[PDB]
């Protein structure tokens, strides 16, 4: 027998735009770590926002500790000030 | 929604530097003068 | 029993800016002012019952 | 028997700084053996040793206290 | 241009100075303060014993 | 007329192994000074304190004094 | 690791590329600067010439007043380095914090 | 344990387990206990100083009876009430 | 120049030794002299005056080395200012023992404290070290 | 909107003001005890009355201090301000449970209160051994008082602890591992981990005290076969979690102002530091019966008590070397901050050392509850609790207030309060080997001078404590803004500006993985 | 660090009333307090 | 406006109203111990409860109501569930702690030996041993109740709820059976002392354990749940499994090897 | 006792006491030491211009930060774990005297013979004779016999107490119910007093302990006495 709901049927708000997105393969609500470009000027690492800024974390090195942080802008792409790779927003919504 | 900025993320008031005086003097001196006056509390009592 | 979930959501996702707290309705308000008159009318007996014990009898 | 008795000797089953079993020990010891002289009209005088080693060690409030019990009945002490 | 240290620096220094060793040598020397120092080579030995 | 080229790498690096390698020095300079101003002194005090100490002279003199209350 | 030599030829590398940008000449100079070192003359001479390609004179300054900051208080290698800079100063105009009046408090 | 019963562990399995294991055994249990039942012979009172403990008064009744005093089995600190 | 409160997300100007080239220029906004001069800095650098070279290096640099390192009298002010707090606080211990405190017990009195040394002398109190150690039993006197 | 905003908070930066503002309150109540202790100890006599008042004040000192003053102002106040910040989080994993977290501590305060004002006070010690706290020494409220008290603080840190290993596991970029998460991070986590595991275990053992003084159970008393001993290893399997509890964020804001004003990016030796702070975490759990030598335990008991003890000087002295090597190399800053950082490096090595001394169970027969043990903790505590919350609050004050601080105030503060402490609490040291008990209102005569001193030496501290009160005046009396901060790039807490925005992290932090 | 002058100086005139007002709210009461311990004591 | 998954909460007073509720409550025990009047406990005990009742109330409404929970949400309430039960667990063992310190070396005035003369202990093998089935089939009929709720089936997942809440009322009314006819009590000595207060706690948590799946069995009525997402329920599950350990180590530790 | 100004421990009167003091001095040594070392590194990082602010590799120069510290403890354990066994060696005492702490005074307890027991109390400041010592002296002092290896058992008929004697190096514990042993051995005779040093309540400052320690025929001649 049945009679218990499912998300599909039931999930609302957040969790079902959560479920629908991740059905569409779309990660809105940043669940998953971005996979890096080369990030050279030619290839910039593409940081999607809903404004004309944001925050930029940046490990230089894999296993390095120290976190590199700094505001992206729109416009021109900008590099991390400790290796240099290209960081470039996108605004959308 | 509610106010930001210097000045605006405390519950108190520093709008005027002499009320904020008044106000710094009664929070800090209560704390200070509590046990004092529990010392003569427990003295008075026998 | 039938599903009625679907009521409560559309409910609690009313466009009326009230707190979760008092969504529900009238009865949250009672609810809410019966149990903050209880702590605080609580509280200031409990202050009183200090300034009793505080003293020999 | 082994006179010149001076205080209660060192007891490997007591090597630590807590003695209260020791003490505890050898009362019981006496008043066992004490109950088995008299029971069969022995000398308690063989039960003479933990007499002295439980004198010395044991509080004289504990004796008291212990001896008010065994006669009142309410020793938990199986003797 | 020169700043509070440049022009009070050298006073308030001075006069913080005298002001605190003057005070400190008046309260350790001059109310009463019983510091109870060492006898040894300051007091001498007096009997004690009564019959 | 020119002057000559100084060392210029490594300055910092030059500047603390010197001063650990002289705190290494003071430190066994302590050491020493501490053995022989502390723990040798008290040792060599107590020592000679009781190489010839007689307890019961030590004794008869505390009772002459008046101090006991078992020993008139 | 690298020896002396290689560092130093690496570093004049980085200043001698002929279209370094603005972003590159703070970045080589704010990382090299890092360093338990004062920069070899010919290092600075790169640099220094990247600042010329970069109509940069004000970054040209301010490079000789960091090599004699990263000196201490070993006075003697900042005049030592300078002398060295001697021909390179009077080829591309660049005068010295000293002859700005820059070394003053 | 010599259940094999393996593969998927569903809600049939645990239902199995349930109706099949775990509710005899309670009925076991409790036609076990349901047997061994029905009050045996208080002990004798010794009034017994480690026991009965009384150093402050019980804040309810005549602050001298537990919380869940039972008077054929419980004495108190003078003996059995009548 | 003035920098704003609602900046604090976009690149700024430090002046640190170890960060010689900041982020920024000091001064964004340019004069039409000053417009000019940056053009004349794109020809030889040899043809720039003093004056000129002065005024490059303002417009991209807030304070020099030399400023920016500047030793103060600041540790004037803070160590006089500490003595004074310091003093003032034997003024409340003046105050506190006039007023709170009454008197220190009888064995303080000179000459309690002469017979409990000899005393303490007469049981050998500190014999090896301490305190009788001290005291010459042959000659009757401390120990010079 | 003052109610909504200040007393229904689910605000992490908000709740961590609250915080702030009470453990300063707290610290008031408790340096006001501090001086009636010293000052009954000033002179040769009696000054308030006799042991019992003494006693009260002595307890409730410990109280206040420790969990009003310190647990909230390192925990409550920079763990939900910096916390969140410092990992990209938008808020706590639970900010209704946090707020409550806060509320629980003024009842709990007020418990405090009203054990002292009720009958005689508790004077039991901080530590309430049995039978002294039993209901026939200590008849009456005020030693339940005292434990309801710790109750309430105890079930306040305990969900803390819930909501910041929560947070700090769960609310971290994607893309961040643990071991790319700021020490003061991992400092919080560790710490919220001993106080999970400390504080139930004194819960028990504080409700058995409870019941032995109003259900008549006997957990403690031997007449009905209990152990006055049993509660000592019960309160101290918590005691010392607890004070590794109160000096880890310390260690964790000192690695952060350390690396902060010597011009660093990093701290030396990163996973060096971790593997510290957790190694000193374990091995807090299992030496716990060092501050039990003398209670009559078998010499096997004492001898590895002894030697676990002193293992923790280990991963400690990697911490402090760790710190020198920060400053090795730095272009030093000499902050008010860093100045009371430099004095926490010196000061707790001190206390730390004199720690080892106490260690050795054979030397510490002559010590325990002697003031060597009063200097030992009051060096750690004191000079490195304190140290590393004055430099944390001068260090972040910008932070929070978005106002600057005056800082040549703030330095002529520092060496007030370095001059006070250091005349207060050194000749305890000669007290303490010279025999002088704990919690004695009156000594011999013998012991007048180093008393004297020390009691002059709190003088000093108070002052100190009046001049902070008014350099916070100064600073939101003057309304200096802050403009720019350096070394954003390896401080993510400061790349909101000051005061950073009621909600921060909307929009979540951009880190790949590559 | 850097940051905007005082939006609301405060002259040395203004201190200095502020920092006797914040001791004298530390140091009248306790001051009160110990100055009558002995009427507290005996009575 | 948000660009990540975890929930802002609307601001609240049941925090201060909980926290007031733990004054009242402490308060009140103090006013009862010492002055002989219940009615500071009796506002506390009534603000406690309306408090509970509101804060959970409010986190249904959030979650199956509003949507709050996503994937992220629940990952930390499952971490809180679980260090929450982990601080349970330090609770209980300082009582077992107390309870072997006591028994491992009985001191003179128990006669020197384990039970304490005078103690005549429970018959293990009776209404303990059934206790042990009874707590033991109702970690087996949750299990079933958890299988049927993923597996989507409403009737067995009711069924199966219904069985493990009878049987903890089960458990709870012979356990108040058994303290009734205990020839020993919580004052006689240190053997009483540890038995009633560790059973006593473990009883506690049963009550409430039986009460969250209570609250759990009406969710279920209402439809909260799905196949996949029914946390409350999984607490509830991971609580009653904890309550089912504790009793395993209170029936060999007291009842067992105690006897 | 101890001396106006002191500074270390109260001369030793026991040979374990000599023990420790010397224990003592090995192990200020290191203290003195790291700690000023640690001050002088600090001073050393902050007085140079010089600077080096790239990433520092860490893990050769954690390895002496790791050893020493070791070989250190090790330094220390070794002579501290001796004295420890030391102090609980087999010994063959002379004597039992059994102390009971109470609230506030001590009594004592010579039950190897005769049932000689007394109270010890503490002298009032208005009652001290000239000379003699404010919060120190005891009406009823506890005489014993020096040279001699005497057994102590320390225990309470209230609240906790601790009987310590710090010339002796001694501190037991003093717990109702329990039975605490330590071992006494005067080299000198004289007097040697110390302190209750467990928080008991309203007189805990005011209930010390005073030893005699005399020739074994002037303390059997007391004993005789004191029934
Ligand atoms: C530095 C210590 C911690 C921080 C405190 C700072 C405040 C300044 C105080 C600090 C200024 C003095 C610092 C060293 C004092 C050593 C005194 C001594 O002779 O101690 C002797 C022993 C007992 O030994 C004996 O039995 C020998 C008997 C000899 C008697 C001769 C009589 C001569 C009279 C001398 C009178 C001295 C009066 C001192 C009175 C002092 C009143 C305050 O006492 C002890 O064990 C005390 C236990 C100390 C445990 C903590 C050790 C911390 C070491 C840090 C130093 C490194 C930095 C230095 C450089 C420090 C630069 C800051
Ligand atoms: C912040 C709080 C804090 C901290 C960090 C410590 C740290 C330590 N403590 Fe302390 N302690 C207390 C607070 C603290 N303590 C309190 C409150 C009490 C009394 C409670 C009461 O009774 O009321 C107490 C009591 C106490 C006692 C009991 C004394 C007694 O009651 O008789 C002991 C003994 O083992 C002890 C030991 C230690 C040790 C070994 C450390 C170590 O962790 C310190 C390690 C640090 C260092 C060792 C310095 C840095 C290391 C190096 C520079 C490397 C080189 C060093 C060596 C090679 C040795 N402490
Ligand atoms: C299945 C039954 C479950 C028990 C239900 C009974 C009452 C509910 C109270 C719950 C309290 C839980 C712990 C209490 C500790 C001891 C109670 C022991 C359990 C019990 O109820 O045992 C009874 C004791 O009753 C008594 O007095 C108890 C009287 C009331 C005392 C209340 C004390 C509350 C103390 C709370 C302290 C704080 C709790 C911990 C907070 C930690 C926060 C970090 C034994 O009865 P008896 O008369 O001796 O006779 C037995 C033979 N006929
Ligand atoms: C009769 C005597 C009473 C005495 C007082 C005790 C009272 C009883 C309290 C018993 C516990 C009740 C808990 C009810 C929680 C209901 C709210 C709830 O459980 O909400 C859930 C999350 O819960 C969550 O926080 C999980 C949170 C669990 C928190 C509670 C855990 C128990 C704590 C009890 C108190 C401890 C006391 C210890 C004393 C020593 C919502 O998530 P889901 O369920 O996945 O589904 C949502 C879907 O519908 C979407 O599709
Ligand atoms: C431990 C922290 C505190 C330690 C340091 C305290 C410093 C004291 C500051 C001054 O305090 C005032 O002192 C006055 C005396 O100078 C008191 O007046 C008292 O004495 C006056 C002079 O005799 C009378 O005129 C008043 O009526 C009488 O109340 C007054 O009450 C008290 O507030
Ligand atoms: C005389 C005395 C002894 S303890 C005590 C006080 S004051 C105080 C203030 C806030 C919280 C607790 C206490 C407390 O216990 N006063």
């Amino acid at each position: 027998g049945g009679g218990v709901p499912t998300d599909e049927e039931q999930a609302t708000g957040l969790e079902r735009e959560v479920m629908l997105a991740a059905r569409k393969g779309q990660d809105p609500y940043n669940i998953l770590a971005p996979k890096a470009t080369s990030g050279t000027k030619e290839d910039p690492n593409l940081v999607p926002s809903i404004t004309n800024k944001r925050i930029v974390g940046c490990i230089c090195e894999e296993d390095n500790s120290t976190v590199i942080w700094f505001w992206l802008h729109k416009g021109e792409a900008q590099r991390c000030p400790s290796c240099g790779t290209h960081y470039k927003l996108v605004p959308h919504q | 929604h509610y106010e930001e900025g210097p000045g605006k993320n405390i519950p108190f008031s520093v709008e005027n530097k002499w009320r904020l005086l008044a106000m710094m003097t009664l929070f800090f001196g209560s704390g200070f003068a509590a046990p004092f006056f529990i010392v003569r509390h427990q003295l008075l009592k026998k | 029993f039938e599903n009625r979930v679907a009521e409560k959501q559309k409910l609690f996702q009313e466009d009326n800016g009230l707190p979760v707290h008092l969504k529900g309705g009238a009865t949250d308000n009672i609810l809410y002012r019966v149990t903050m008159t209880l702590c605080l009318g609580g509280t200031l007996y409990s202050l009183y019952c200090l300034g009793w014990a505080s003293f020999p009898h | 028997k082994i006179k010149n008795y001076q205080t209660a000797p060192f007891d490997s089953r007591f090597p630590n700084q807590n003695q209260t079993r020791n003490c505890w020990q050898n009362y019981l010891d006496f008043h066992r053996c004490e109950k088995a002289m008299t029971a069969k009209g022995g000398d308690v005088s063989v039960c003479e040793w933990y007499r002295r080693v439980y004198k010395s060690l044991c509080p004289i409030s504990w004796v008291s206290t212990w001896d008010d019990r065994r006669a009142e009945g309410t020793f938990p002490g199986k003797i | 241009a020169p700043d509070f240290h440049d022009k009070y620096g050298n006073a308030v220094l001075a006069s913080g100075a005298t002001f605190c060793v003057a005070v400190w040598v008046y309260m350790a020397t001059q109310i009463g303060i019983e510091w109870n120092p060492s006898p040894v080579g300051r007091v001498t030995p007096k009997e004690w014993r009564e019959q | 007329t020119a002057l000559a080229k100084p060392q210029m790498r490594g300055l910092l690096a030059r500047r603390l192994r010197f001063h650990i390698v002289g705190a290494f020095m003071v430190s066994l300079g302590f050491a020493t000074f501490y053995k022989f101003a502390v723990a040798e002194k008290r040792k060599k005090a107590y020592a000679d304190f009781y190489r010839n100490y007689d307890s019961m002279k030590d004794f008869e003199e505390m009772r002459k004094a008046g101090i006991f209350q078992s020993a008139k | 690791h690298e020896t002396d030599e290689e560092f130093d030829a690496r570093w004049v590398t980085y200043f001698n590329k002929p279209d370094i940008d603005a972003w590159e000449l703070r970045k080589g100079m704010n990382t090299l600067v890092g360093y338990d070192l004062v920069p070899e003359p010919k290092i600075i001479d790169a640099a220094l010439r990247a600042c010329r390609r970069l109509n940069d004179f004000a970054s040209a300054v301010r490079i000789l007043e960091v090599v004699k900051d990263k000196a201490g208080p070993h006075k003697e290698i900042y005049p030592y380095v300078i002398q060295e800079l001697r021909p390179t100063l009077n080829e591309l105009g660049i005068s010295t914090p000293e002859e700005l009046g820059l070394d003053k408090v | 344990a010599a259940k094999g019963d393996h593969g998927g562990t569903g809600a049939r399995t645990w239902r199995f387990l349930t109706f099949g294991l775990a509710l005899p055994s309670v009925a076991l249990c409790t036609l076990n206990s349901w047997l061994h039942s029905g009050h045996r012979e208080r002990p004798a009172f010794i009034p017994y100083h480690h026991l009965r403990i009384r150093t402050k008064p019980f804040s309810w009744g005549d602050g001298n009876h537990t919380f869940f005093h039972n008077p054929r089995v419980n004495p108190l600190p003078t003996g059995y009430e009548k | 120049s003035v920098v704003k409160s609602e900046d604090y997300a976009l690149p700024s100007y430090v002046d640190r030794r170890d960060y010689p080239l900041p982020d920024v220029a000091h001064v964004k906004n340019l004069s039409a002299s000053q417009k000019a001069l940056k053009e004349k800095e794109k020809a030889s650098w040899s043809s720039l005056s003093i004056d000129e070279k002065v005024e490059l290096y303002r417009l991209k640099f807030k304070e020099s080395f030399a400023e920016m390192n500047r030793s103060t009298n600041e540790w004037k002010t803070v160590v006089g200012a500490a003595m004074f707090f310091i003093g003032f606080t034997a003024l409340l211990l003046i105050w506190e023992k006039h007023y709170v405190y009454g008197p220190i017990p009888h064995t303080f009195e000179e000459e309690w404290v002469a017979k409990q040394t000899k005393r303490m002398l007469d049981m050998k109190v500190a014999p090896i070290q301490g305190f009788s150690a001290k005291w010459d039993y042959d000659k009757n006197e401390w120990k010079k | 909107m003052f109610i909504n905003r200040w007393l229904f908070s689910t605000n992490h930066k908000d709740i961590g003001t609250l915080y702030l503002l009470f453990g300063a309150w707290a610290g008031m109540v408790g340096t006001a005890l501090s001086l009636l202790i010293r000052a009954e100890l000033g002179q040769p006599g009696t000054l308030l009355g006799d042991d019992q008042i003494y006693n009260v004040v002595v307890t409730a000192h410990a109280f206040v201090m420790i969990f009003f003053m310190v647990m909230p102002i390192m925990i409550g106040g920079f763990g939900n301000w910096l916390v969140p910040l410092m990992i990209g989080a938008p808020d706590m994993a639970f900010p209704r449970m946090n707020n409550m977290s806060f509320w629980l501590l003024p009842p709990s305060f007020l418990l405090l209160l009203a054990s002292s004002m009720v009958e005689a006070g508790a004077g039991t010690g901080w530590t309430v051994y049995p039978p002294l706290a039993g209901n026939l020494a200590h008849a009456g409220a005020s030693v339940d008082l005292t434990i309801f008290s710790l109750h309430l603080a105890g079930v306040s840190s305990i969900l803390g602890a819930i909501n910041f290993i929560t947070t700090i596991i769960n609310m971290k970029p994607p893309a961040m591992s643990q071991y790319q998460t700021p020490l003061f991070v991992w400092s919080v986590m560790i710490t919220a981990v001993l106080l999970l595991l400390s504080l139930p275990v004194l819960a028990a053992g504080i409700t058995m005290l409870l019941t032995d003084r109003n259900l008549n159970t006997t957990f403690f008393d031997p007449a009905g076969g209990g152990d006055p001993i049993l509660y000592q290893h019960l309160f101290w399997f918590f005691g010392h979690p607890e004070v590794y509890i109160l000096i880890l964020p310390g260690f964790g804001m000192i690695s952060h102002i350390v690396t902060y004003y010597s011009g660093k990016k990093e701290p030396f030796g990163y996973m060096g530091m971790v593997w510290a702070m957790m190694s000193i975490g374990f091995l807090g759990f299992i030496v716990w019966a060092h501050h039990m030598f003398t209670v009559g335990m078998d010499v096997d008991t004492r001898a590895y008590f002894t030697s676990a003890t002193m293992i923790i000087a280990i991963p400690t002295g990697v911490k402090v070397f760790s710190w020198l090597a920060t400053l090795h190399g730095g272009n030093i800053k000499w902050s008010p901050a860093m100045m009371w950082a430099l004095g926490f490096i010196f000061l707790f090595t001190v206390g730390g050392l004199t720690g080892i001394v106490l260690a050795n169970s054979s030397l510490d027969i002559v010590l325990h509850d002697t003031y060597y043990v009063v200097a030992h903790f009051h060096y750690v505590l004191s000079m490195g609790a304190v140290f590393a919350i004055m430099g944390g609050f001068v260090h972040w004050f910008p932070l929070f207030s978005g106002y600057t601080l005056n800082d040549t105030w703030a330095k002529i503060h520092f060496a007030i309060m370095f001059v006070g402490v250091n005349m207060t609490f050194f000749p305890q040291h000669f007290l303490g080997l010279s025999g002088m008990p704990r919690r004695y209102s009156d000594y011999p005569d013998a012991y007048t001078m180093w008393n004297t001193i020390s009691s002059m030496g709190s003088f000093i501290s108070l002052t100190a404590v009046m001049l902070m009160v008014f350099i916070i005046w100064e600073a939101f009396a003057s309304k200096r803004e802050v403009l720019t901060v350096d070394l954003t790039t390896t401080n993510l807490e400061w790349l909101n500006g000051c005061p950073p925005p009621y909600h921060t992290f909307e929009e979540p932090t951009y880190v790949n993985l590559k | 660090i850097t940051a905007k002058p005082a939006k609301t100086p405060t002259s040395p005139k203004e201190q200095a009333i502020g920092l006797s007002v914040t001791f004298l709210s530390f140091l009248l009461p306790a001051g009160w307090v110990l100055y009558h311990l002995d009427n507290y004591k005996k009575s | 406006h948000q660009t990540h998954a975890y929930h802002m909460v609307n601001p609240s007073p049941w925090p201060l109203t909980g926290a007031l509720s733990a004054l009242l409550m402490t308060s009140g025990l103090t006013m009862w111990f010492h002055f002989n009047s219940m009615t500071l406990l009796m506002i506390g005990l009534t603000t406690n409860m309306l408090t509970m009742y509101q804060w959970w109330r409010d986190v249904i409404r959030e979650s199956t109501f509003q949507g709050h929970h996503t994937p992220a949400v629940q990952k930390g309430l499952r971490y809180g569930m679980i260090l929450f039960i982990i601080s349970e667990v330090l609770f209980f063992t300082g009582f077992f702690w107390a309870f072997y310190h006591s028994s491992l070396a009985p001191t003179p005035e128990l006669g020197g030996c384990w039970p304490p003369t005078g103690i005549h202990p429970l018959n293990p093998l009776e209404v303990p041993l059934l206790n042990t089935s009874v707590l033991l089939a109702s970690g087996v009929s949750i299990t079933w109740a958890h299988h049927s709720l993923m597996e989507g089936d409403r009737k067995h997942m009711l069924q199966a709820l219904f069985i493990t809440i009878t049987l903890g009322v089960y458990f709870t009314l012979l356990q108040a059976s058994e303290y009734y006819e205990a020839p020993f009590t919580i004052s006689d000595g240190v053997y009483g002392s540890t038995f009633f207060v560790a059973t006593g706690f473990h009883g506690l948590h049963v009550i409430i354990g039986s009460t969250f799946l209570i609250v759990c069995f009406f969710r279920q009525l209402k439809f909260h749940f799905t196949s996949n997402h029914h946390f409350g329920f999984e607490a509830a599950a991971w609580y009653w499994h904890f309550v089912d350990v504790v009793w395993l180590f209170l029936y060999v530790s007291i009842y067992w090897w105690g006897s």
